[PDB]
């Protein structure tokens, strides 16, 4: 109703709480995609560009956790080619190890990069939540592994 | 029998492979609507696969493992044409596989000498009688010992060449059915751990 | 008791243990219609293992555990031999 009403802002700030909780419930795909919404609306904006900087490693994330690697891939290339700003950010590369962790499906090195992302950049629960359950499927992908 | 079959395009959405199963088997799951059953279909004009029926992937989506789908470099949920293959059209003559070779791969590593014969019984029993192109990634599960096993080179040659004339080739484009008289050689992995 | 069995050897597929319990069990499981419960029985002449009653596997097939399939260096769907088995004798 906010889009309805053009207030970007309203809209922005109610996509970021949707898709935190649809994220945090185990709906990666759909939290994803409303993270698409808030890059392509917070796209071009200098006020937003901090938030922007956030999504791209947000959906990235939620797309990891649905066990396509490709798509976050895809989420980091179009953050580092799209913004320049998070091209130089610490959450690109961030992404990118943790994309590079999940492709050689050592849990170690994914533990040491969430160390090293807590070092400088304190995590939040939600990235903590998603990041063990990224985790967790490395877990249980072992599982599969007998 | 490719004498009668359709070779219409279909627009299939690449998906989850269903189970460890289809994935062992070195199969395009596809739904019986979409096409039938141990038949051969090229995607993209370049990925050849043997359909196999399930029942839990709709019409309208093809089904893939993940060492396939990393192969086609394809996202869950994206497009692909696929068209029925034939091989015997194709390739004409080179139709059979006179050499084919394998890395096998493995955290759970073993050293010990690992004698080629077992793996390619094995492979063979689990692909018989399927289409292979060169840096083809699969999944095969050895002695509780899941392996990754990415062909190197294909030497395609006709039924009735006794001395192989065709030059080892590494291009997708060669093709040949696996048998038991393929000169099957393996080395190390893309891990590079296997002796 | 083992005293009377039928010992004919069957021709049976290996498989992914049914779950985890039945790994701790450390039992052959197998459909009542395969042999009785609670009974040894060899595979190979060389691996033994105790039948327990199953049925979620059908008859004709075993269930193995990875440990088991690493002891023996199989495959999975091996097919292998199995009889029954008297350690006293």
């Amino acid at each position: 109703w906010y889009a309805q009403d053009q207030s970007v802002a309203l809209s922005n700030k109610c996509f970021i709480k949707c898709a935190d909780l649809k994220a945090l419930d185990g709906q990666y795909i759909e939290a994803s995609d409303i993270y698409s919404k808030l890059i392509k609306s917070s796209m071009g904006n200098r006020l937003s560009q901090w938030s922007l900087k956030d999504y791209f490693l947000k959906k990235g994330l939620c797309q990891l956790a649905a066990t396509d690697a490709v798509a976050a891939a895809r989420t980091l290339q179009e953050g580092q080619s799209e913004d320049p700003n998070f091209a130089d950010s610490r959450e690109s590369n961030f992404l990118k190890s943790l994309i590079d962790a999940v492709n050689e499906g050592d849990s170690e090195q994914l533990s040491e990069h969430c160390k090293e992302f807590d070092n400088f950049m304190r995590l939040d629960k939600w990235k903590i939540t998603i990041l063990n359950k990224i985790k967790e499927s490395i877990q249980q992908q072992e599982d599969d592994l007998l | 029998d490719m004498t009668n079959m359709d070779t219409r395009t279909r627009h299939l959405k690449v998906s989850n492979c269903p189970n460890n199963s289809y994935a062992l088997a070195n199969v395009a799951a596809v739904s019986p609507n979409d096409f039938p059953n141990n038949i051969y279909i090229i995607i993209d004009n370049l990925f050849v696969f043997t359909t196999r029926h399930s029942n839990d992937i709709p019409p309208g989506t093809i089904g893939f493992n993940g060492n396939q789908r990393t192969w086609g470099g394809w996202s869950l949920n994206q497009d692909v044409q696929a068209k029925a293959f034939d091989l015997f059209k194709y390739s004409g003559k080179q139709s059979y596989l006179g050499s084919i070779d394998i890395d096998i791969s493995f955290g759970k590593a073993v050293s010990t000498v690992f004698d080629q014969d077992e793996l390619a019984k094995q492979f063979v029993r689990c692909y018989e009688s399927q289409i292979f192109s060169p840096t083809q990634y699969l999944i095969m599960e050895f002695q509780g010992h899941f392996f990754d096993l990415k062909i190197r080179n294909v030497q395609a040659i006709d039924l009735g060449d006794i001395e192989p004339t065709s030059a080892v080739a590494t291009g997708i484009e060669t093709k040949g059915i696996l048998t038991k008289q393929t000169q099957i050689n393996f080395f190390k992995g893309r891990d590079g751990l296997v002796n």
